RNA sequence: ACAUUUAACUAAAACCCCUACGCAUUUAUAUAGAGGAGACAAGUCGUAACAUGGUAAGUGUACUGGAAAGUGCACUUGGACGAACC
RNA sequence: CCCCACUAUGCUUAGCCCUAAACCUCAACAGUUAAAUCAACAAAACUGCUCGCCAGAACACUACGAGCCACAGCUUAAAACUCAAAG
RNA sequence: AUAGGUUUGGUCCUAGCCUUUCUAUUAGCUCUUAGUAAGAUUACACAUGCAAGCAUCCCCGUUCCAGUGAGUUCACCCUCUAAAUCACCACGAUCAAAAGGGACAAGCAUCAAGCACGCAGCAAUGCAGCUCAAAACGCUUAGCCUAGCCACACCCCCACGGGAAACAGCAGUGAUUAACCUUUAGCAAUAAACGAAAGUUUAACUAAGCUAUACUAACCCCAGGGUUGGUCAAUUUCGUGCCAGCCACCGCGGUCACACG
C-alpha cells in the first residue's frame, strides 16, 4: 500500500479473540448427564469413555474422562478443563482427575 | 525497505535536526511555491525537506503551503500583533531560506538553552518517590542508612512484633 | 460533549434552599436547654461538663433584657467570664436588639452592640456573639459609671525580636557574601502582630447557624 | 459535496422530516401569540 | 488582545457563503502521524462573521478570533481576504497575476 | 531591527528581478519577431495557395 | 398553572403548585415446524472429473434429468492438433 | 453422446435485466536496461508516483441486513462448528 | 527471535497451526524456618459489634479519610472568575469550581445518511440553513494517560418526590464462582477533626493474625513434581496386542511398543 492508503486504513485492527470451550476460564463446574464412548477418526480404533456435562454456564457439553477406568454416574459433581482430546473430533474438554467425584485412577 | 524517495525524512532523529523554533508572536507561516521552473527550485526543496522539521519544532503554528498561485515562490508570517512578514525567497536555496527565517523569527541559541535550564530544576535529586519522577524511592537505599526490611531483616528490638512481648 | 440536563438536581436544590428558609429553626428552638440533663433537645447533644455549673447558675443576654423596658437599649452588659479572667473592665453597649416572638418569655434573639475589651472601646458597633451563652451580667444604672472607670496602662511592649538561630546566620551569611558589613544583629517587628486574648469577641456576621433536623 | 443514492427510502424520510419541521414551526408561532394574548391581558 | 477562543489567527479556504453575514472558512492544519512520521492535512471547518459580506467561495481568508463568540459558531471574523478567488494580487510585486503569469508586467511603473 | 533587515533584503532581491525581466523582454522581443516572419511567409503562401 | 404583600419610637414578618409509563417503544434468548454446512476405518446406485478420462475441460446464462450431470448460445486455455516440402 | 422432426431463442421495433475464464488472470501515468538479472513456471528485471485490492483452508458466487423496473434475480457480504493443512 | 517442528513419493515457494522465553490466576500432587510485599469470583443479599466528634453552651467537623469499578471521552491546556488559605479591611500571591474555547478510548460502514441538528437582528422578525465516507448519526466493549486521576455511593443518570429500608467503611456471614485472610490490639508514631490550649477522637493508620501468590535469606535430620519417539535434556525388563490407553504439534498401540500401564 501507499504511504497515503496506510495512513487512511491506520493500524492493523487486531481481529477479535475468540473464546474456546471453557469462556475463558481455566475449569468450570459441572453435573454428568450421560456417560458414553466415542469411535476415534482415522487412523486410529479406540472406544474412548466420555461424558457429557451440563456446565455451570448452562451449555452443556462432551468431554474427556482421562486415565483406565472412571467411576462416573449421572448427577455427579465433576471438574472440566480445557485442552483437546486429537483422537475425538469436537471433543474440546476433559475431566479433572482428582476433583469432586471424579477420582484418582486405581494404581495398576 | 521505507517506502518513498528520501525516507530518512519519516525519521524522528531527521525531524529533531530543525534548528528553527519561532517566536511565540508567530501564528501562521504560509508557503506559496512554484511547481515548476528553476527559479523556484529552492522553495520546492524547502517544502519538501524543510516544512517537517519546522512543524517538528512548532507543533501549534499552523503552515498551509499554496501551489502555483503566484509567478514567484514567497514566504508570509503572520504574528500575533497582526504584522505580516513576507519573506521572498526566489532564487534562494533550502538552506538559505532555513536560515534566513531563523535569523528574522526564529529564537536564538541563548533563549533555548536557558529554558531547557528551566527543565533541569523540575527534577530535583534528593527527592524521593517512583522511579518515573525520583533517583531513588526510599531511604533505605542510601548506604548507611538502616537497610530495607525486605533485603535485611531488622533487629528483633526494632520490631514491633517484640517490643510489646518484652514490654508484656 | 453536550451535557445531558438534569432537571431533577436544580429543582430539589431550590425547594431545599426554600424549606431552610421557611421551616428554618426559631432561636427558641435551637437554643433551648433542658436543665435537669443540661442537653439541648432540639440537638439531643450534652453540653460541655465544663459549662454545666454556669449553665444552672446564669442568664442569657435577652433573659436580662426581657425584663428591661426596650430591652435595655443603650445599657451596658458585661459577662461573668470577663470578670473573672480580666480585671480590665469589658462590655457590650447595646445598639439594638432583635428579640424572638416566639419565645414564650422573649430570651432569645440576636442583638447589636459596641465592644469594649479591656477598657480599649470599638469604634463601630456589631453583631453581638455568645448571646445565647449563660454568661451575661447586667451592668447596674447606679454601678455603669465605677464599672467602666478603667485608667489605660503604658502600652510599652517590646519591638523587637530576635532572628531563630538559623534564621539570623543565613541573614548575615547574605550580607557578607552580597559585601554587605553591618554590625547589626537582624530583628523581626513585631510591632506590627498584635496578640489579642483568646476570648476576644470574634464576629458574629460570619458564623453560622444549626440546622433544621429536629430531634 | 456528496455522492451517495438517494434511494425510496431516503427520499420519503427525507420528505416527512421536512414536513414535520415546516408544521413544528408553526406550532411554535401558535404558542407566541397565545403567550402574548395572555401578557396583555393582565394588564 | 485577551480572547477566550483558542485559535487566534487562522488562515482558511472560505467554502460556503449561504448563511447571512457569516463565512463558512475550511482551515487545515498540518498534522504527524505517529507511526509514518509523515504530516497529513487536518481539515476544520470554521465560521465567520463577514459583515460586508465580500467573502467568495474559493478565495483564502485570515480569521481573528472574536474577544468572545458571538454565536454558537461562529467564533472569529474576517480579518483579511489574502487572496480572492481569481484576482490575485503578487505580494511580491503588487501587479495582478493569473496563476503563474503577470497580467500586468512588474516593468510597466519601474 | 529585523524587519526593517528583511524588508532592504526584498527591495534588493526586487532590483535583480527588474533587471532579470528586462533581459527576457529582449529575448522575447527577438523570438517573437522571428517567428511573425515565419507565420507572415506561411499565411502568404498559403493565401496564394487559396487564390 | 400560578401567586403581589404586611410592617416600620432600632427593624422585621410573610412565601412551600400539577401533569409521565404501558403488553407503547428498542434489542435479544427461547421454538410447533422447516431446512442447510461440516465431521464421521471399511453402506447403496451410477461413473461426472484427473490420460484427447474415452463426447477436451471450464465460465456466464437458460431449460432438463434418480444422482453425479445433459443440451443450446457466446466466451476462455488453466487442452491438443504431431510443428521443412510430402 | 449419434439420426430425424419441431418450439422458445438467435433477427427487427420499444423498454428491461446488468452477469462472464467481461482473462492479454499482468492497473493508470512517467522513465530505465546498469547493478543483485533472476525461488520455479509463464510473457526478462526494475525505479518514481497514485488509486483499487489482498492477509490459512473450508463454511461461502452462502445466511442476515440494505439497494435495485430485478421477485427461482443481481450487488454488497459474515459468523458458529470443523481441520493442520489448503495452495 | 539467532529461531524450531509440521503440507509432498520427493524438491522449492507461499501459508496457517504449534514448540522453545517471561509473567498472572486456578486445579492436581507436594511442603521446613525467618523477614518483607501482596491478597472475595460477583455494583449479588446481609445477623451482630464497631468505624465522628470536639468544645464553657454558639460555631466548626461528620462534604474529609476509607471503599468500589456500575456507568463512562466531566480528568489535560487556555480564558474567565466564585469559595478557600495567608490572624483581619486590604493587598497581591496560593489553590481551585461554574462558565467559554481546544484537545482526548476500542471494535463495527451489514450503523450511510442525521432530522432542526444553523445564521442574522436591540427586538420584531427574516433567511434555510447546520453535521457527514477526512466517518455525521448509531450499536457494542472497557474505569484511565497510575507520585495518581475520573466516576459512583441501594435503585429511578439527578433525588423535590417515588421504589423501598441499603456494610462497593472494618471484621464477619449467606448465596454464587475455577476463584475462599481475623467477627486482633492501640491511639505510642504520622495524617485528619476540634480547642487559646494542656489534651480528646479516629476499624485512617500503626503493630500483629491468616495464606508457597511473590521476593530475600537460611536449613543439623528432613524433596517433591513433571518428563524421558522427534522438535527437546533424559528408559531397563515385563505386561497389553488398533484392545486398554497416550499425545502441545508430528504421531504411538492390530504378537519382539525406547511413545500405552
Ligand atoms: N462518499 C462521499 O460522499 C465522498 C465525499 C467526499 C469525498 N469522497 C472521496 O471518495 C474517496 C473515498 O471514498 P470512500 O472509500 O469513503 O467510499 P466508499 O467506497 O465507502 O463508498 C461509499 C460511498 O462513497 C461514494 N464514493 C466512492 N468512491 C468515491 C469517490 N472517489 N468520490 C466520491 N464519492 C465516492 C460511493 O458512491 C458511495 O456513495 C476519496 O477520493 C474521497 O476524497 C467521497
Ligand atoms: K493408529
Ligand atoms: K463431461
Ligand atoms: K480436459
Ligand atoms: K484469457
Ligand atoms: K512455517
Ligand atoms: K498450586
Ligand atoms: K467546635
Ligand atoms: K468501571
Ligand atoms: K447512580
Ligand atoms: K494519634
Ligand atoms: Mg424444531
Ligand atoms: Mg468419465
Ligand atoms: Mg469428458
Ligand atoms: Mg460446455
Ligand atoms: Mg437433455
Ligand atoms: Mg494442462
Ligand atoms: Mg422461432
Ligand atoms: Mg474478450
Ligand atoms: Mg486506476
Ligand atoms: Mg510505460
Ligand atoms: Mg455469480
Ligand atoms: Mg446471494
Ligand atoms: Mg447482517
Ligand atoms: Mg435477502
Ligand atoms: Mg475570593
Ligand atoms: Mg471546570
Ligand atoms: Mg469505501
Ligand atoms: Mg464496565
Ligand atoms: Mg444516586
Ligand atoms: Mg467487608
Ligand atoms: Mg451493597
Ligand atoms: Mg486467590
Ligand atoms: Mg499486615
Ligand atoms: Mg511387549
Ligand atoms: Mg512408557
Amino acid at each position: 500500500a501507499t504511504l497515503n492508503q496506510m495512513h487512511r486504513l491506520g493500524p492493523p485492527k487486531r481481529p477479535p479473540r475468540k473464546l474456546g470451550p471453557t469462556e475463558g476460564r481455566p475449569q468450570l463446574k459441572g453435573v454428568v448427564l450421560c456417560t458414553f464412548t466415542r469411535k476415534p477418526k482415522k487412523p486410529n480404533s479406540a472406544n474412548r469413555k466420555c461424558c457429557r456435562v451440563r456446565l455451570s454456564t448452562g451449555r452443556e457439553a462432551v468431554c474427556f474422562i482421562p486415565g483406565e477406568g472412571h467411576t462416573l454416574q449421572e448427577h455427579q459433581i465433576v471438574l472440566v478443563e480445557g485442552g483437546r482430546t486429537q483422537d475425538l473430533p469436537g471433543v474440546k474438554l476433559t475431566v479433572v482427575r482428582g476433583k469432586y467425584d471424579c477420582g484418582h485412577v486405581q494404581k495398576k | 525497505p521505507m517506502k518513498g524517495r528520501f525516507p530518512i525524512r519519516r525519521t524522528l532523529q531527521y525531524l529533531s535536526q530543525g534548528n528553527v523554533v519561532f517566536k511565540d508572536s508567530v501564528k501562521v507561516m504560509t508557503v506559496n511555491y512554484n511547481t515548476h521552473g528553476e527559479l523556484g527550485e529552492g522553495a520546492r526543496k524547502f517544502v519538501f525537506f524543510n516544512i517537517p522539521q519546522i512543524q517538528y519544532k512548532n507543533p501549534w503554528v499552523q503552515i498551509m503551503m499554496f501551489k502555483n498561485m503566484t509567478p514567484s515562490p514567497f514566504l508570509r508570517f503572520y504574528l500575533d500583533s497582526g504584522e505580516q512578514v513576507l519573506v521572498d525567497v526566489e532564487t534562494k536555496s533550502n538552506k538559505e531560506i532555513m536560515e534566513h527565517i531563523r535569523k528574522i523569527l526564529g529564537k536564538n541559541e541563548e533563549t533555548l538553552r536557558e529554558e531547557e535550564e528551566e527543565k533541569k530544576q523540575l527534577s530535583h535529586p534528593a527527592n524521593f518517590g517512583p522511579r518515573k519522577y525520583c533517583l531513588r524511592e526510599c531511604i533505605c537505599e542510601v548506604e548507611g542508612q538502616v537497610p530495607c526490611p525486605s533485603l535485611v531483616p531488622l533487629p528483633k528490638e526494632m520490631r514491633g512484633k517484640y517490643k510489646a512481648a518484652l514490654k508484656a | 460533549k453536550k451535557v445531558r440536563p438534569r432537571l431533577i438536581a436544580e429543582l430539589a436544590r431550590r425547594v431545599r434552599a426554600l424549606r431552610e428558609q421557611l421551616n428554618r429553626p426559631r432561636d427558641s428552638q435551637l437554643y433551648a436547654v433542658d436543665y435537669e440533663t443540661l442537653t439541648r433537645p432540639f440537638s439531643g447533644r450534652r453540653l460541655p461538663v465544663r459549662a454545666w455549673a454556669d449553665v444552672r447558675r446564669e442568664s442569657r443576654l435577652l433573659q436580662l433584657l426581657g425584663r428591661l423596658p426596650l430591652f435595655g437599649l443603650g445599657r451596658l452588659v458585661t459577662r461573668k467570664s470577663w470578670l473573672w479572667q480580666h480585671d480590665e473592665p469589658c462590655y457590650w453597649r447595646l445598639t439594638r436588639v432583635r428579640p424572638d416572638y416566639t419565645a414564650q418569655n422573649l430570651d432569645h434573639g440576636k442583638a447589636w452592640g459596641i465592644l469594649t475589651f479591656k477598657g480599649k472601646t470599638e469604634s463601630e458597633a456589631r453583631e453581638i456573639e455568645h448571646v445565647m451563652y449563660h454568661d451575661w451580667r447586667l451592668v447596674p444604672k447606679h454601678e455603669e459609671e465605677a464599672f467602666t472607670a478603667f485608667t489605660p496602662a503604658p502600652e510599652d511592649s517590646l519591638a523587637s525580636v530576635p532572628y531563630p538561630p538559623l534564621l539570623r546566620a543565613m541573614i548575615i551569611a547574605e550580607r557578607q557574601k552580597n559585601g554587605d558589613t553591618s554590625t547589626e544583629e537582624p530583628m523581626l517587628n513585631v510591632q506590627r502582630i498584635r496578640m489579642e486574648p483568646w476570648d476576644y469577641p470574634a464576629k458574629q456576621e460570619d458564623k453560622g447557624r444549626a440546622k433544621g433536623t429536629p430531634v | 459535496l456528496y455522492y451517495r443514492r438517494a434511494h425510496r427510502r431516503f427520499v420519503t424520510k427525507k420528505a416527512l422530516c421536512i414536513r414535520v419541521f415546516q408544521e413544528t414551526q408553526k406550532l411554535k408561532k401558535r404558542r407566541r401569540a397565545l403567550k402574548a394574548a395572555a401578557a396583555a391581558q393582565k394588564q | 488582545v485577551r480572547s477566550s477562543v483558542h485559535a487566534r489567527w487562522i488562515v482558511g479556504k472560505v467554502i460556503g457563503t449561504k448563511m447571512q453575514k457569516t463565512a463558512k472558512v475550511r482551515v487545515t492544519r498540518l498534522v504527524l502521524d505517529p507511526y509514518l512520521l509523515k504530516y497529513f492535512n487536518k481539515r476544520k471547518t470554521y465560521f465567520a462573521h463577514d459583515a460586508l459580506q465580500q467573502c467568495t467561495v474559493g478565495d483564502i481568508v485570515l480569521l481573528r478570533a472574536l474577544p468572545v463568540p458571538r454565536a454558537k459558531h461562529v467564533k472569529h471574523e474576517l480579518a483579511e481576504i489574502v487572496f480572492k478567488v481569481g484576482k490575485v494580487i503578487d505580494p511580491v510585486t503588487g501587479k495582478p497575476c493569473a496563476g503563474t503569469t503577470y497580467l500586468e508586467s512588474p516593468l510597466s511603473s519601474e | 531591527e529585523l524587519m526593517a533587515w528583511n524588508q532592504a533584503e526584498n527591495r534588493r532581491l526586487h532590483e535583480l528581478r527588474i533587471a532579470r525581466l528586462r533581459q527576457e523582454e529582449r529575448e522575447q522581443e527577438q523570438r517573437q519577431a522571428l517567428e511573425q516572419a515565419r507565420k507572415a511567409e506561411e499565411v502568404q503562401a498559403w493565401a496564394q495557395r487559396k487564390e
